[PDB]
């Protein structure tokens, strides 16, 4: 009854094994393709900056910027010391930084003292100053520009025009990552977005890309137990279904539904147009596996008993199924030989309705969307990949010219070149009709690919994304003198694995907001009530928020409580509920262009409204083809823009968590080597070494806190008469809220 | 009785973050350190008793429900109200034996999890506290 998954998530080298060729080809031209290594030419620039901050203390002109650029030096001087353990380095850059202190204490004492109060809480103490708009302003970058009186290296000239929006973009591994993790709790007013000249730029995704290009390639590896490698004995069934067309409840598709006595129904499924009986043995295997295994995983689905899987003569099937309406569908569906395949299954009935079905109350969709997603991402995490839920297309025009296959890519940003926003999807409204998710629970597994076939050159992944394995060429990379493709981009083959894995959750999450989407608008299109369009609009808006975190409490492991609101700090959720209550109506077709501007504005508050130029379809809305609504104007991005905010606030959460914990890790195994006595140093060290500890912590958590206070007084126990001067404060309130924590726990029991 | 929802979030996170590989089974070479962040004083032999009771098979992997009775055997007897007035004592600043009111409203408010006002007005108010008194918390501990 052990509850333990098959996975096991570790480190390799690099993925570029079997990869495509690195070389583009135009107009019968070979090039070639090179990679800028990234930590490298940043460790250029970081070192390039601290010969400007040279510079300019050595110019005396320190009144030519204002007081907040200054105060903004000092403090990031002071982490940078600290997260450097070269020690010839260290002393090099405390000396440059002293001076400024010098300055700041001595004319400003105001600020000055606010500083003081920083350089007490935590020594990272760039990172809790850096937690608003201050970040906005690149106070790095300019003054490069303004004191690198050099020529640019190209390398460096392309990464800075790439990542050109922050300064925080320059910090060593660590300390970015806790501020990537500390940028989310209740103290942040933090929001990844400027106005410049009337010219809005997001960077929501630059920020998840600057953190995932610093990770270790994640590898997967199955244990033999797996299904996916333990070579099962084929079905033995001699069960065999005499059909009766007297019990025919429905047909649907390729799959045939009868009564039971017991309220169940047991299904027959014929195969399909061109697929073999490969598909059939394998949903089998796969159902006969995922009932064995049901105590284990802890699956909360009602999942299907499979009983038989056999062929039979197409006479009966065709003489049985003629009673119904939709045979002339049905009769397409199936292929033309005469000795069809066939796999019967029992299920409850709840398996059969399509969750967006509108004969369902707010309660049982919420509990039902609620198991749904539980089961998919408990399923994830075994090994198991969905890749074929629901088939959201961008476009038909290019179906098989264009790379992506018309594949949509929920994070369209991050696996392309010079592609920013999400893209419009296309007939949407029956794009999801047939959507896997049932009131019941999952459904059709049949189509389930090893996780392991993510990391590797499998015909998905050399199907679908080639132009990530391929490497990116653009017209302006292209270097004349060298005739080979240098980028930024390029080094993602290596690393291409882990944009795998968070496209899997990224386009998860939005096969149920448009299923939720769907729902909405096909029971609120019979409705007059306003108060109760809004009130069943709130509730869908809700249960998604709901449904991403139960998200990342399955992948990371944060209680849901705090998980929530470390998600509403980004996506304020009524944004989010308005936009869908929009854009996802008829309602706004039967409107002008001035009461359009009008609802637009009231809608997107501090963003600028929502600039297209098609012509609307009375009772459809947007449309290409002119009966089927769609997401968006032509090639432009998709109006749900706070359902964008809301993904990639999904994925630097789940990354930007356990990249922190490795970070964690590392520190930990670090500062017991210094206790136990291997690693011999002083006082100083050791309360230092404590100090990091501390400060790498996840965010608004407690235990991690209450390990370090042990550590600390285990620490000082060790150094007896060494000084505490700088260390008393910060373990003092983790001290005060061990104690408050107690206090709390021991309260509840004001019950009987 | 058994054990809260808080303490089953708390037990969970940690055990979740401690699996150096994000299987389900935590490794026994390193449970001791885990059971300190868990609020746990452990000795040696304590930790070689559990040991030998769980990994007698000698896999070495220990998983969700298995760790919280074994968390539970830890939590029979621990603390008493001497470990809650030492908590409490932290606060007392000149050792008199009385705390402030206003100040353990700020604490109780501000830090850890955060209560309602009515919960700890009641916990003021119930204790027979004066307030423009102070808070015998020696009485209090044995008054709860
Ligand atoms: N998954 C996606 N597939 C395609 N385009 C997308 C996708 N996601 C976003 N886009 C948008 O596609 C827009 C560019 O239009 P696109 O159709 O890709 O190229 P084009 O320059 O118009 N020529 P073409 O590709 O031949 O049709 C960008 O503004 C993107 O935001």
């Amino acid at each position: 009854v052990k509850q333990y998954y098959f996975a096991r998530r570790g480190e390799t080298s690099t993925h570029d094994t079997s990869l495509p060729p690195p070389v583009k080809v135009l107009s019968g031209r070979s090039i070639p393709l090179k990679e800028i290594p990234f930590e490298a030419t940043r460790n250029e620039l970081v070192q390039i900056y601290l010969t400007s901050i040279d510079k300019l203390i050595k110019s005396n002109k320190l009144n030519s910027i204002p007081s907040q650029q200054i105060a903004s030096h000092y403090l990031f001087l002071r982490s940078l010391a600290n997260s450097e353990t070269d020690g010839i380095k260290k002393n090099q850059i405390l000396s440059l930084a002293k001076p400024l202190g010098t300055y700041l204490a001595s004319k400003e004492p105001h600020v000055w003292k606010m500083i003081n109060e920083l350089i007490e809480k935590s020594e990272y103490p760039i990172i809790h100053y850096l937690k608003n708009n201050r970040a906005h302003s690149n106070f790095m970058l300019a003054l490069i520009h303004e004191y690198h009186k050099e020529p640019l290296t190209k390398n460096q000239s392309a990464f800075v025009q790439k990542f050109r929006d922050s300064s925080v973009f320059l910090f060593p591994n660590p300390i970015y990552t806790a501020w990537l993790a500390h940028s989310y709790d209740e103290d942040s007013s933090f929001n990844p977005m400027f106005r410049e000249r009337l010219s809005t730029n997001f960077y929501h995704s630059t920020l998840t890309d600057n953190l995932l290009l610093r990770t270790e390639p994640k590898e997967v590896t199955l244990s033999s137990e797996h299904h996916y490698k333990k070579e099962k004995g084929p079905i033995d069934s001699s069960f065999r279904y005499q059909m009766s067309s007297d019990r025919l409840l429905r047909i649907q598709g390729r799959t045939l539904l009868f009564s039971t006595p017991q309220n169940d129904v047991v299904a027959v499924k014929v195969q399909k147009k061109g697929e073999p009986k490969s598909t059939l043995e394998e949903e089998f295997e796969m159902a006969d596996y995922l009932l064995k295994h049901q105590r284990r995983l802890d699956v909360h689905s009602k999942l299907p008993q499979p009983l038989g899987q056999y062929s039979v003569k197409k006479s009966e099937i065709l003489e049985i199924s003629r009673g119904s309406l939709d045979f002339e569908r049905f009769k397409t569906l199936i292929d033309d030989s005469k000795d069809l395949e066939v796999y019967v299954y029992k299920a409850p009935q709840s398996y059969f309705t399509y969750l967006h079905d509108k004969n369902q109350d707010l309660e049982d969709l919420t509990a039902s969307v609620k198991t749904n997603v539980h089961d998919l991402f408990v399923l994830l995490r075994e090994g198991i990949v969905f890749p074929q839920l629901a088939d959201i297309f961008h476009t038909h025009f290019g179906e098989d010219e264009r790379e992506d296959k018309g594949r949509y890519q929920a994070l369209v940003q991050l696996l392309n070149v010079l592609q920013f926003q999400l893209g419009r999807i296309d007939k949407w409204q029956k794009a999801v009709e047939y959507v896997n998710l049932r009131s019941s629970g999952l459904a059709d597994l049949g189509d389930s690919l090893p996780i392991t076939s993510l990391f590797t050159s499998s015909d998905f992944t050399k199907h679908y994304f080639s132009e990530l394995l391929t490497g990116g060429y653009h017209p302006t990379f292209f270097d004349k003198s060298s005739g080979t493709a240098n980028s930024l981009f390029t080094g993602k083959r290596r690393l291409f694995g882990n944009y795998l894995y968070l496209n899997t959750i990224a386009e998860y999450l939005l096969v149920i907001q448009l299923t939720l989407g769907s729902y909405g608008d096909k029971v609120t299109r019979d409705m007059m009530d306003k108060p109760k369009k809004e009130a069943v609009w709130r509730e869908l808006a809700n249960v998604m928020f709901t449904s991403c975190a139960e998200a990342i409490h399955i992948m990371t492991g944060i209680p849901q409580s705090r998980a929530l609101t470390l998600l509403k700090q980004r996506a304020n959720i009524e944004k989010h509920f308005r936009q869908t209550q929009f854009w996802m109506t008829p309602d706004y077709s039967k409107l002008d262009e001035d009461t359009l501007q009008m609802e637009q504005y009231s809608i997107y508050s501090g963003e600028p409204e929502y600039e297209f130029t098609d012509k609307l379809v009375s009772g459809v809305g947007l449309s290409v083809d002119g009966v089927h609504q769609d997401l968006g104007g032509y090639n432009r991005e998709s109006p749900l823009r706070e359902l964008e905010k809301l993904l990639y606030a999904t994925v630097t959460l789940i990354e930007g968590t356990m990249q922190l914990d490795k970070e964690f890790f590392k520190q930990l195994e670090q500062v017991e080597k210094i206790l136990s006595g291997e690693i011999k140093t002083d006082a100083n060290s050791c309360f230092e070494a404590v100090a990091q500890l501390l400060d790498l912590a996840r965010p608004g958590c407690h235990f991690q806190k209450r390990l370090v206070l042990s550590y600390y007084e285990e620490a000082k126990l060790k150094y007896p008469s060494a000084p505490t001067d700088a260390y008393d404060s910060r373990f003092q309130v983790v001290a005060r809220t061990n104690a408050a924590i107690t206090i709390q726990r021991f309260w509840r029991e004001a019950r009987k | 009785d058994q054990l809260t929802e808080e303490q089953i979030a708390e037990f969970k996170e940690a055990f979740s973050l401690f699996d150096k590989d994000g299987d389900g089974t935590i490794t026994t070479k390193e449970l001791g350190t885990v059971m300190r962040s868990l609020g746990q004083n452990p000795t040696e032999a304590e930790l070689q008793d559990m040991i030998n009771e769980v990994d007698a098979d000698g896999n070495g992997t220990i998983d969700f429900p298995e760790f919280l009775t074994m968390m539970a055997r830890k939590m029979k007897d621990t603390d008493s109200e001497e470990e809650i007035r030492e908590a409490f004592r932290v606060f007392d600043k000149d050792g008199n034996g009385y705390i402030s009111a206003a100040e353990l409203r700020h604490v109780m408010t501000n830090l850890g999890e955060k209560l309602t006002d009515e919960e700890v007005d009641e916990m003021i108010r119930e204790a027979d506290i004066d307030g423009d008194g102070q808070v015998n918390y020696e009485e209090f501990v044995q008054m709860m």
